[PDB]
């Protein structure tokens, strides 16, 4: 269900992120958040806990 | 009490038949009639066919 | 609790009985926003660790 | 199932969607804020309302006669708090014992030595 | 069921404690405020603040 | 227009999120101190996204 | 194999059985077979039946040929997910439309793949299991005493009876009579005590001697032969003296069919024949195995009346689930009957086509779509619950629901012992029906219905010499068995008999869902095929280690995990143990064992796949469920069943009334291994929220929690929420149909307040429209009188979809779909999974919020006091491991009996670089002063239960007025108002509050009635103008009151007079005092 | 997918998606002298408690 | 310019009024959504 801009807690941006990480996984096989810059937990699980279902939502037709 | 009430009446001769407040109809808009409308309905017709076999 | 609850002596029970019900019923409000005020300042919670027992 | 379990109140509007009722007259009617809901009934008459405040109010029902004690203490972070802050070593200095006296309403206006 | 009692000038609603009320208060959403009413005769004495209050 | 999976209103608050330039932020005014019916230039940012 | 291992062996079930076995295994079983076997029976008619086609999924409308259909139409249509049948009738044919279940057979869905699926609109997700009639979701609910067994009571002190034995008896496949057996047993424990027996259509009870003359067996002695079988016994013996002088007046056959009142002797037959014990068979030259059955039964009796055996445990679980499979079944036949003997007519009237298949199509809908199995007709004598309406407001809420049982109404609601594996302790709802209502756990599955043939025969044919020929004393210790409740012989040397069968199960030659208890300690063989007996799967262990002292399965059978659970079971790795086989095996619980940290811990034939698996849905999203106080657990048991977030992926495509999505979702930082098959981890029902613990404005006070919100603004538990207003055009055969456009005027009035303004011409909105208030959603007239659909009074939002469609009557169907995003209020209600429910009380922002040095602020603030009363602790730990999962990035298992624990996180936390313990420091958000204290901060799930505000809160103030009673109306949606109940009399009424109680009148009733004063009556007939008063036949105009009474009591008296009783009304008491 | 967006000045009071804040660190005095606090513990406050 | 009804799969802009029928351009399948509003919506940032 998309990525969401910006940590509810702290603030901090964050949609950007999104593609760095899922890719630093997939690749470079990796920690990742923290060189993502995320710190503090507050943003931390933020994305370690998305689970993106737009992309199967996507997988829909017209 | 022979005023207010006579052993006798406990029998009933001619039945009191209440009003439409008591058993109001809900129209939709077709039909829609009260419950105590029908059993007044179904006594109605166990009257007449009885008479009806006593002439 | 004992001093201040819906107890028998009750400071409020004693409250009532001497100053009236308007006066009591004020009582709280006050006893109340000075110490919830405080509280507010000096913190209180709970964690896991208030139910871990000693090592022995 | 209680005389309490109907009382009468001084009304105050307020925003947000939801009856605001103090913590102190929470047993009586024995709530909890995990959903419950309250009914509220308005008086019509100007004796209707007298009614309700001369024999109903809150502050007339502190003292309930099934169990010849009042019915209604203070509760949770009031009370929890109260505890702390009477003890010998609970200690506050000028700064707070001014913000502290200025809350109580009734305040004489007169910092205790 | 509708006599020893009725459904009843009432409103209910979701119940959360608010620390800074009179104990005797009992704070209403304006919402609600602004839906029951109060039958007020006119009076020389609150006729001022009545004809405000209607406009 | 918008046939995306998401709903008007959810794509509304991303973008209130997405964070824009406010340099020179203090020399612009207030919409509502701006002596103009709804919007323009002397107080606003007008943006256009296509996809 | 170490405990990590039986993970994969669950995956490996899963992967094959999926959460809805049960429905769709029992669904097939009905389609399959069972449904010939029912065609097939009493049919032939004085024109019999064959073979039955049974076609997929079709839409038989005027106007079109026959479209085939699929679930994702007839759910937007409202249609009927069902498809054909035929049957090759002899002197082909169709007989009525069958409603198919969702991911069944005949059901497309089976068969389609991942990108199969999203093609058809068709969420993967979707487990199915239910039915779709005329538009939504039916699921069909499990119910709960088994039958053909032998049950022995005791009876009260106060009664003629001691004790008694029954056996209620049915056949398995045939009418199925429900007449049960009584072998009493008069004469308390002293009075000098008789046996005698109860059968069906006897006025009176027969002394069992009787029974036995009457049956075959004259003498005596021979009739001791098959009540007891050890000469030696005496006690037993004794007891049966008294009962032979009972029968000792009638000494033969003849005499003994008698007594049962040429004409009369007769009829004694039959009620034996095919009346009594009529399982075991009907036929005819087999009264020797009855025989030996009510001995085994007048046996039973005494070997308690001897204290011996107990009285029988009416709660013992494996002796009691029809779930959907039989109930069509059961209904069926109801149905194909009337039918039957419906194409009987026309057969009776040619004096020289006609079957209405309507009424197995009609018939089926019905009860399907209400609740009501049996029939319909005058006939509400049946029962409503069977079949329901799907939940829809989470995952976790549906598969729930799929998984529920049911029970006909202190002893029963109880927790058995019984229930372990087979149910989930925890979830089970509160107040009215709790316990009633039980919930399977993730192992158990429900029988099926084998066939008992292919294993009578693989009997009497290993050791079983048939019980028509039997001799008590020959065979002394013969070890009798039993076919699903048949006495089919005994047996010599047992031990082998057993253990060769139990051979023939695990290399799969009698299938693995047939149960053999083996009861040494009573010498008796228990053979189970039956239809509805829960069992669940264990390891076997067997001392089959020629190594040492082991789990027939091993590390090897694992990592090579073409190698199914199918594999698993036919290789005697593992078997499938009903409640009753049970009884006789002993299952050790970690596979391997059987620290100052972890909890302490204290012949086997069985390990636990893993004690885990003895939850349900419900308990397996709990975090640590094995360290909160029980009665908590059962909470969270429910509302899980109401928090938001993903129900399924085409939501999207979906035309259903109420929905909810949390805008953005969250797997939790703590997880149960078993969520991984819960699919719970793409589905959440809940964000991880930034909790602290503590005491702050006061506002968190009593279960009412402070959110921060600035985060509540940055999107945090924000949830979209739909609706779905739908309409048709009813027409009548006489063509006169009803429109849609965008009236005005024209003749009637008959029109709404709102606008219809946002109507095109179509009578329909755009989807960009924005209504609210009551804006008219939708036009429609009849011939001009309105039939316009208005948005809900409390509502508003935005039209999200709209469409048109044909009905099966090609009429205009449209139904319309409105959006709405539903933001977080002071007042909306959350909880964690820990029955650790609370409501909004304010809201602060960051400022204003308490801090901790980081910069991390709370975004939910409960406070303390709800922690050591509710003692649900595992929530302090969740929030603990959740801290570290936050930092680490790892997942935290919070899964229940595992090797994890308090002290063990705290060191990895300590690792991180905070306190130990969660704790930090924070500073006041209004004067950053540090706090006195320190605060249990720590991220924690959080729920967003359903239930905002806003959809509740309601005034009224004279509003709409009932009709009869004249008093306001019922329920808020309706503008109602609130009652003022007996209860809130009395009080008032304590309060001496005279007036304002009186004031039952202002706020309600109240009415203007006219007496008489004299027949104090409501006649009067006045005509108020004129002021003609009257009341002829008290012929008066002159003296009349006038009254004020509650329009309720007005009619109160009406009601009475029309009962003839007369309420009279004085105005002036007479009788003084 | 067609949009167009209107910016405006405002500030994190009005909302969150002004701020420009986001997270911000507060300490003072680490070593307790002011004793604004009091450590809670098992048995030693300055082990159990991060430095 | 213009479009009036939708299909359920083969979204092609159709456009009918009463007795029309209720089917599509291919498609018998008899779904049919009525796309989008001229008058366009506007939206808050919060
Ligand atoms: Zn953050
Ligand atoms: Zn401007
Ligand atoms: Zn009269
Ligand atoms: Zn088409």
């Amino acid at each position: 269900m998309i990525i969401p801009v910006r940590c509810f807690s702290c603030g901090k941006v964050v949609g950007d992120k999104w593609d760095a990480y899922l890719r630093l996984l997939e690749e470079g096989k990796q920690d990742a958040l923290d060189e993502l810059k995320l710190k503090r937990y507050c943003c931390r699980r933020m994305v370690l806990t998305h689970v993106d279902l737009i992309e199967k939502f996507l997988r829909y037709n017209p | 009490n022979e005023d207010y009430a006579r052993p006798e009446w406990m029998i009933i001769t001619v039945l009191p038949v209440p009003p439409p407040q008591v058993r109001p109809s809900i129209a939709m808009d077709t039909q829609g009639q009260d419950d105590l409308t029908h059993k007044l309905s179904d006594i109605l017709k166990a009257n007449i066919n009885v008479q009806k076999l006593e002439m | 609790k004992k001093t201040v609850g819906s107890g028998g002596g009750g400071l409020i029970h004693t409250v009532m009985r001497e100053k009236g019900p308007k006066i009591c019923a004020e009582l709280f409000g006050n006893i109340q926003k000075v110490v919830n005020y405080w509280l507010l300042h000096n913190g209180f919670s709970i964690g896991i660790g208030d139910a871990i027992a000693d090592a022995s | 199932l209680h005389k309490m379990s109907m009382m009468a109140h001084r009304v105050k509007v307020m925003p947000y969607s939801t009856f605001r009722l103090n913590l102190s007259v929470t047993s009586p009617y024995n709530a909890d804020f995990d959903g419950d809901e309250m009914n509220l009934h308005v008086p019509q008459s100007e004796e209707t309302r007298a009614e309700l405040s001369q024999l109903c109010a809150v502050p007339l029902q502190i003292v309930s006669p099934q169990s010849n004690k009042p019915v209604m203490g203070i509760v949770q972070d009031t009370l929890c708090g109260v505890r702390k802050m009477t003890l010998r070593d609970t200690f506050i200095e000028y700064e707070q014992v001014m913000n502290m006296l200025f809350w109580v309403p009734s305040w004489d206006g007169v910092v205790p030595q | 069921g509708n006599l020893m009692g009725k459904r009843v000038f009432s409103a209910r609603t979701v119940i959360s404690g608010d620390p800074n009320l009179e104990l005797d208060q009992v704070g209403v959403p304006i919402s609600i405020a602004k839906t029951l009413s109060y039958p007020e005769t006119v009076t020389q004495y609150n006729i001022h603040r009545l004809t405000e209050y209607v406009r | 227009m918008n046939t995306s999976v998401l709903a008007d209103e959810f794509i509304s608050h991303r973008l209130g999120l997405i964070p824009l330039v406010s340099e020179d932020v203090e020399e612009m005014k207030y919409s509502r101190d701006c002596t103009c019916e709804d919007y323009c230039d002397e107080c606003s940012v007008v943006l256009e996204l296509s996809a | 194999i170490t405990t990590e291992d039986c993970w994969t062996v669950i995956s490996a079930f899963f992967e094959e059985k999926g959460l809805v076995s049960q429905q769709l295994d029992s669904f097939d079983e009905f389609m399959e077979t069972s449904i010939q076997d029912l065609v097939w029976e009493e049919p032939r008619l004085i024109i019999r039946f064959g073979k039955i086609y049974l076609s997929r999924p079709t839409m038989t409308e005027a106007d079109g040929t026959t479209h085939a259909m699929f679930p994702q139409e007839a759910r937007l249509r409202n249609l009927t997910y069902s498809s054909p049948v035929y049957l090759d009738m002899e002197k082909k044919v169709h007989i009525g439309k069958v409603p198919i279940m969702l991911r069944s057979k005949f059901c497309s869905l089976r068969t389609l793949d991942e990108v199969d699926l999203y093609k058809m609109k068709e969420c993967p997700y979707d487990m199915g299991g239910y039915f779709v009639i005329n538009g939504s979701e039916k699921v069909l609910i499990a119910q709960e005493s088994a039958a053909n067994i032998v049950q022995v009571f005791k009876k009260a002190a106060p009664s003629p009876i001691s004790h008694v034995a029954e056996i209620r008896s049915a056949l398995e496949k045939g009418s199925r009579l429900i007449s049960t057996m009584q072998i009493k047993l008069y004469g308390r424990e002293d009075k000098g005590r008789t046996i005698k027996a109860t059968l069906p259509y006897v006025k009176q009870d027969i002394p069992i001697v009787i029974v036995f003359r009457a049956l075959g067996v004259v003498p005596d002695g021979e009739i001791l032969q098959h009540i007891c079988y050890d000469e030696n016994d005496w006690q037993m013996l004794e007891m049966l003296k008294p009962c032979i002088e009972e029968g000792f007046v009638i000494q033969d056959k003849e005499v003994a069919l008698d007594f049962i009142g040429e004409k009369r002797i007769q009829y004694a037959k039959d009620i034996l024949q095919k009346e009594l014990l009529p399982h075991i068979t009907q036929e005819e030259g087999f009264e020797t195995r009855k025989t030996f059955f009510l001995g085994y039964m007048v046996n039973r009796l005494l070997l308690c009346a001897l204290e011996r055996k107990d009285q029988d445990d009416r709660d013992h679980f494996g002796k009691k689930l029809d779930l959907a499979g039989p109930l069509l079944a059961n209904l069926f036949r109801i149905l194909f009957r009337k039918l039957t003997r419906e194409i009987y007519r026309y057969m009776q009237r040619c004096i020289e086509l006609a079957v209405k298949s309507t009424t197995i199509t009609s018939g089926l809908k019905y009860s399907l779509a209400t609740g009501n199995w049996g029939e319909q007709k005058k006939a509400m004598s049946s029962r409503a619950g069977v079949s329901q309406v799907l939940n829809r407001y989470t995952y976790s809420s549906t598969l729930s629901h799929l998984r529920r049982t049911n029970t006909p109404i202190a002893k029963p609601r109880q927790l058995h012992n019984t229930h372990w594996g087979l149910v989930c302790p925890a979830e089970t709802p509160e107040g009215q029906a709790c316990g009633l209502v039980k919930n399977l756990s993730l192992l158990s599955g429900i029988s099926i219905g084998s066939p008992s043939e292919p294993i009578i025969n693989f009997l009497e044919e290993w050791g079983m010499e048939p019980l028509e020929d039997y001799d008590p004393a020959q065979h002394t210790k013969s070890t009798r068995i039993f076919v699903n409740g048949v006495w089919t012989g005994i047996h010599r040397d047992p031990s082998m008999l057993v253990s060769t069968m139990r051979d023939l199960r695990r290399s799969g030659a009698i299938s693995p869902e047939v149960s053999i208890i083996r009861d040494i300690r009573e010498r008796e063989f228990k053979i189970f095929t039956d239809v509805g007996r829960v069992y669940r799967p264990l390891f076997i262990v067997e001392d089959d280690e020629s190594k040492d002292n082991e789990l027939r399965i091993t590390k090897e059978h694992i990592r090579k995990i073409v190698y199914g659970w199918s594999s698993l079971v036919t290789s005697g790795v593992i078997e499938y143990v009903d409640g009753e086989e049970e009884e006789t095996i002993m299952i050790a619980m970690t596979p391997e064992d059987l620290d100052t940290a972890k909890r302490i811990k204290p012949t086997f034939t069985h390990c636990e796949i893993h004690p885990s698996m003895i939850l349900g849905v419900a308990a397996s999203i709990i975090p640590f469920p094995d360290h909160n106080q029980s009665p908590r657990n059962t909470y969270q048991s429910a509302m899980g069943k109401q928090a938001m977030g993903v129900f399924l992926t085409n939501y999207n495509v979906r035309m259903d009334t109420m929905a909810n999505i949390l805008y953005y979702p969250q797997k939790p930082l703590a997880k149960t291994q078993a969520m991984e098959y819960l699919k719970f981890r793409e589905l959440p029902a809940g964000q991880n929220a930034i909790v602290a613990i503590a005491c702050y404005s006061g506002y968190n006070q009593e279960d009412s929690m402070i959110m921060n919100q600035s985060s509540i603004d940055r999107g945090l538990f924000r949830s979209l929420f739909f609706r779905s207003y739908m309409d048709q055009e009813k027409r009548f055969g006489i063509s006169i149909v009803e429109e849609f456009e965008k009236p005005t005027r024209a003749t009637t009035l008959r029109l709404k307040h709102g606008t219809y303004e946002k109507l095109d011409e179509d009578g329909l909105i755009a989807p960009g429209v924005r209504v609210s208030g009551d804006d008219i959603i939708i036009g429609k007239t009849t011939p001009k009188r309105d039939a316009s659909t208005p948005l809900r009074s409390t509502e508003n939002g935005i039209v999200d979809q709209v469409l048109l469609t044909t009905n099966q009557e090609g009429l205009k169907f449209v139904k319309v779909r409105m959006r709405t995003t539903k933001v977080p209020q002071i007042g909306d209600k959350f909880a964690s999974r820990h029955g650790q429910k609370g409501t909004i009380g304010v809201t602060y922002r960051h400022e204003d919020m308490p801090f901790s040095a980081e910069g991390i602020v709370p975004d939910l603030i409960i406070n303390p006091h709800a922690i050591p009363s509710r003692m649900t602790v595992a929530h302090l730990i969740e929030c603990l491991l959740s801290k570290v999962g936050s930092i680490r990035g790892y997942e935290g298992d919070a899964t229940p009996f595992t090797d994890l624990t308090v002290d063990a996180v705290s060191n990895l936390l300590r690792d991180n670089g905070y306190q130990s313990r969660g704790f930090e420091v924070m500073y006041n958000g209004h004067t950053g002063k540090k706090l006195m204290a320190q605060v249990f901060f720590g991220p924690t799930y959080y729920q967003r239960l359903r239930h905002m505000v806003d959809d509740k809160i309601h005034a009224r103030a004279r509003g709409p007025v009932q009709v009869l009673t004249r008093q306001p109306v019922e329920g808020r949606s309706r503008d109602g108002g609130l009652r003022f109940g007996e209860m809130e009399r009395d009080c008032m009424i304590a309060h001496g509050a005279a007036g304002f109680l009186k004031e039952l009148m202002e706020a309600s009733d109240a009415f203007r009635v006219h007496v008489c004063g004299i027949c104090g009556l409501m006649s009067v007939i006045a005509n108020l103008k004129k002021n003609q008063f009257e009341c002829r036949s008290c012929k008066n105009k002159t003296n009349i009151y006038q009254l004020h009474i509650p329009y309720a009591a007005k009619l109160l008296f009406q009601e009475l007079m029309a009962m003839n009783i007369a309420p009279r009304l004085y105005t002036e008491r007479s009788g003084v005092s | 997918l067609n949009i167009r967006c209107i910016a405006k000045k405002g500030i994190a009071k009005e909302h969150a998606k002004w701020s420009p804040c986001s997270a911000i660190a507060f300490e003072y005095d680490p070593h307790n002298k002011l004793k604004h606090t009091d450590f809670w513990f098992e048995v030693d406050a300055k082990k159990e408690w991060p430095d | 310019y213009g479009v009036k009804y939708t299909c359920g799969a083969c979204a092609h802009n159709f456009s009918l009024n009463k007795s029309d029928p209720v089917r599509c351009k291919e498609c018998g399948h008899r779904v049919i959504y009525k796309a989008r509003t001229k008058r366009m919506s506007k939206f808050l940032t919060t």
